[PDB]
């Protein structure tokens, strides 16, 4: 009912006769080599709108036509759509058939009004010590995760859909925003084998939905992609009420997409570059991520720093609406601590005894009290000597010693390829665990005993089984065996262990292959359409 | 060479052939990538096709964003 008329780029002018669609309408390309759909952005005038385009805009003719499907983009939501992908506007790109939709719903949605907010503010518990208790996340918050790559980012996402999925009984929508395909692909097949996706006839007990618009594709696609996020997690919160995790997979880059939409519809931005909409396009999705009375979504999104810069208007804008932080760390990471969370870097709003009640409140604070003296007496070590300094400022050094080992702990995600069994440590199990380690009644077991145990009940255990190890060992005795020919056979008896590698100086080059035959005639198209060479002269 | 292709859209190039020159080299070095070898595609100087870029789209007065580049 609708033709284009411009195409500049990834925008698409397209003029209706009769009445004009909606702000934010999806509008559907006719005749096209992949399914385009438009997204209006605005009514120009003069019957025309202007659309951001979710997919290419090559090939697109002036006059195509274009079908209004009178609503905004709508995409496949409820317990079919878990374990698989989808795209920006609801397709599957897993390959695994189509997505049993239970509804299908608009991606555009106002934030749940003020009637329908919850007064009250509480833990989403985890299972993770160190998150449940020196930054606790708030149900319904928005937590911002400053991990990056090796601190085992990916197996604390998996951790958390995990937890999430078998305590409170919630889903999770991985949204992942302008992501790499091979860092895509590489959470796709690592949630495969961590169990949280199961592929086939099992899809149904998968526990994650995955969203994802990748780094390739437009800047409209990747803007929208996180409310694609959105609308299948409000599902789960406003149909099954549920308690839903949602993973916007780096915030910043759902920031930088929507940068991008704005300079291609002509608008002038502002501060250092981004668009003069930065707090209402955060605000529009960050608001949406809240607790309604009938269920909740607790958003863990990725922050990006740009330029290391922590007052440039992209995190500024992010860190407002954010309740905790959890920084994961290389340097707790080379220390065999996983979960890498740094217990000093990472905050909460919810970190406060008016919420937590003091007895939480203060073993959090008490803890971090031990950590921080500990480690800014670490240019006194080195420098002086460790049994230089006092036996009660030693006494911290072996308290904070066994904290610092204590906030590991191992997961049930990762055991398909480290062996040891994961720990879902309970909340009142983690405050009165880290209260007697402040206080001093395990000051004489040793550090590795609290390592990678699920609670205090198991650093006993470990104890136990380690000073015992020393009766264990006078079993069999230890020296050398036959030096160097026991089976180290001479190296040029290694030369004819060998195996033939057949090297062919052909390439094989022409497996399949049509060798059309180009001729560097100019091939035009005459008046008729036909095919022509071109014309002589001018 | 005998392994090697050498797309070059050189300085005195238009800047639509410099901006077109590391997708036509990519869809050469697709054509191994899709037929199960294996390629190298080296883009020398990307940083000189987004200027070869942001001069065609300043010239069809497309909305310029930093730097001048678009969006």
């Amino acid at each position: 009912a609708g033709y284009v008329s411009q195409v500049i780029g990834p925008v698409v002018d397209v003029r209706f006769d009769g009445e004009l669609p909606s702000i934010l309408s999806s509008l559907e390309v006719e005749g096209h080599s992949v399914r385009l759909v438009l997204e209006v952005a605005q009514h120009m005038g003069d019957n025309t709108v202007r659309c951001i385009a979710m997919d290419s805009t090559d090939g697109l003719v002036r006059g195509q036509k274009v079908v209004d499907t009178g609503s905004p983009i709508k995409v496949p939501v409820g317990r079919g759509t878990l374990g698989r992908i989808m795209n920006v506007i609801g397709e599957p790109v897993d390959e695994q058939g189509p997505i049993d939709a239970a509804d299908i719903w608009s991606i555009h949605r106002e934030a749940p009004e003020f009637t329908e907010q919850s007064t009250e503010q509480e833990i989403l518990v985890t299972g993770i010590k160190v998150v449940d208790l020196l930054a606790p996340y708030q149900r319904g918050g928005k937590i911002g995760l400053f991990g990056g790559a090796g601190v085992g980012k990916t197996v604390l996402i998996m951790e958390l859909i995990n937890n999430v999925a078998k305590a409170h009984g919630g889903f999770s929508v991985f949204a992942g925003v302008g992501e790499r395909t091979r860092e895509g692909n590489d959470l796709y097949r690592e949630m495969i084998e961590s169990g949280v996706i199961k592929l086939g006839a099992e899809r149904g007990n998968s526990k994650c939905t995955l969203v994802y618009g990748q780094m390739n594709e437009p800047p409209g696609a990747r803007a929208r992609v996180a409310l694609t996020g959105l609308t299948v997690a409000e599902y789960f919160r406003d149909i099954e009420g549920q308690d839903v995790l949602l993973f916007v997979d780096n915030i910043f880059r759902f920031t930088q997409a929507n940068s991008e939409v704005s300079a291609l519809l002509g608008r002038i931005p502002s501060a250092v570059g981004y668009q003069p909409t930065l707090a209402t396009d955060l605000g529009g999705l960050q608001e949406r991520i809240t607790t309604t009375t009938k269920g909740s979504i607790t958003s863990v999104q990725a922050v990006y720093v740009p330029a290391d810069d922590l007052t440039d208007p992209a995190p500024a804008t992010t860190f407002a609406h954010l309740d905790a932080t959890t920084v994961l760390s290389r340097s707790i990471a080379e220390l065999g601590i996983y979960p890498a969370v740094d217990p000093l870097d990472s905050t909460s709003r919810m970190l406060n005894p008016n919420v937590i009640g003091a007895e939480h409140y203060n073993v959090a604070r008490g803890v971090q009290k031990v950590l921080q003296d500990y480690k800014n007496l670490q240019d006194i070590i080195a420098i002086l000597g460790m049994d230089e300094l006092s036996e009660e400022d030693k006494l911290t050094v072996a308290r904070a010693r066994k904290i610092q080992r204590f906030l590991s702990q191992p997961f049930q995600v990762a055991e398909v390829f480290t062996g040891t069994p994961g720990k879902y440590v309970d909340l009142a199990d983690t405050i009165s665990g880290f209260q007697g380690v402040l206080t001093g009644k395990y000051d004489d077991l040793p550090e590795m005993a609290f390592y990678m145990v699920g609670d205090i009940k198991e650093v006993k255990e470990k104890a136990d089984k380690m000073a015992k190890d020393i009766a264990s060992r006078k079993e069999a005795d230890n020296k050398k065996v036959s030096e160097e020919l026991k089976d180290i056979p001479s190296l040029d008896k290694l030369v004819s262990e060998i195996k033939e590698v057949v090297i062919e100086e052909d390439d094989g080059l022409e497996e399949d292959f049509k060798a059309e035959a180009l001729s560097s005639e100019t091939v035009v198209l005459n008046e008729e359409g036909k095919s022509v060479p071109l014309p002589k002269k001018n | 060479m005998r392994y090697t292709i050498m797309v070059s859209a050189t300085a005195s190039d238009a800047a639509p052939l410099q901006f077109l020159a590391p997708y036509s080299g990519c869809a050469m070095a697709e054509y191994f990538r899709d037929t199960g070898k294996h390629g190298l595609i080296i883009y020398d100087d990307l940083s000189k096709q987004s200027v070869a870029y942001r001069q065609m789209s300043l010239l069809l007065r497309r909305p310029p964003g930093r730097e001048a580049f678009p969006g």
